[PDB]
């Protein structure tokens, strides 16, 4: 193997939040090392955060980390132009992706 | 009123074909950058390839030659395969979106 293999250590928990409240998508990894976990938007294939950066300039938009395992990407007062599936990625050779989707009501 | 966001400039080839194992070069030139930032993506897979200076993906053969100060933004390719035909995106981090789509052909 090599020394460092991360892989997703779950699927992402499709979330349901109401208008106004905050949601928050959770992407769970093993063995991170020295690689790099980012979040986009599928829908409109827009970058949002790169590790403990936001990239996107939607200030709604936070990331947080646990240990390197757990990256949860938070949306403040959400709209409902939010709904849609999320990309959680890691920048392995190849790269991994998973998917979850965000609902509002 | 005018939000004083970046732009692109649209005279860049956007249509390129290169042989195989030839490098590619993708030419995305952004004017009034001020505080945002401008990355490559992958179209296909939805692959982050760079960010700003630095390189998301870890294939070695995807780099940005930007140098500072400067508007010029270009993807190079090298050791390009027929696999890396595609699409290729420059898109800036406005909210939402600045993107300027790129058409890239590896022929035998
Ligand atoms: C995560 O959620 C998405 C979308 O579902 C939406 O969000 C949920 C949290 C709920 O609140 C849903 O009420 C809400 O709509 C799921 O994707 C969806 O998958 C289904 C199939 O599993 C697609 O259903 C349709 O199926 C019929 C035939 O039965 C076809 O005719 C349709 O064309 C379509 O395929 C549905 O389109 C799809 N929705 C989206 C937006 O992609 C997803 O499965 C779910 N994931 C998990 C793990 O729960
Ligand atoms: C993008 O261009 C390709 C091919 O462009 C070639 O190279 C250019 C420099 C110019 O000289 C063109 O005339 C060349 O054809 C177009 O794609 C077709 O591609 C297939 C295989 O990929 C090839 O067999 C065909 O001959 C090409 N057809 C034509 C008319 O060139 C493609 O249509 C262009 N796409 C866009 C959006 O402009």
């Amino acid at each position: 193997s090599r020394i460092v293999d991360p892989k997703f250590s779950s699927p992402i928990v499709n979330m349901t939040a109401p208008v106004g409240r905050d949601a928050f998508l959770t992407c769970v990894v093993q063995d991170l090392g020295p690689y790099k976990v980012a979040w986009l938007r599928v829908d409109t294939q827009t970058i949002l955060t790169i590790q403990n950066h936001v990239i996107t300039k939607n200030q709604r938009i936070g990331i947080a980390n646990s240990e390197h395992k757990t990256w949860t990407m938070r949306i403040k007062d959400i709209k409902e132009s939010d709904k849609g599936w999320y990309m959680c990625q890691i920048n392995t050779d190849p790269m991994k992706s998973q998917m979850g989707y965000l609902d509002v009501v | 009123a005018d939000p004083l966001l970046p732009y692109f400039d649209f005279d860049v080839p956007r249509n390129l074909t290169v042989t195989v194992g030839q490098t590619g070069f993708l030419h995305c030139r952004v004017e009034r950058l001020g505080d945002k930032d401008v990355s490559w993506i992958r179209k296909r897979d939805l692959h982050i390839l760079t960010a700003g200076g630095t390189t998301y993906t870890s294939d070695q053969r995807f780099q940005v030659l930007r140098p500072d100060g400067s508007a010029n933004w270009t993807l190079q390719i090298k050791y390009p395969q027929p696999r890396d035909s595609g699409v290729y995106e420059c898109q800036i981090n406005t909210e939402p979106k600045m993107s300027l789509s790129y058409t890239f052909n590896v022929v035998e």
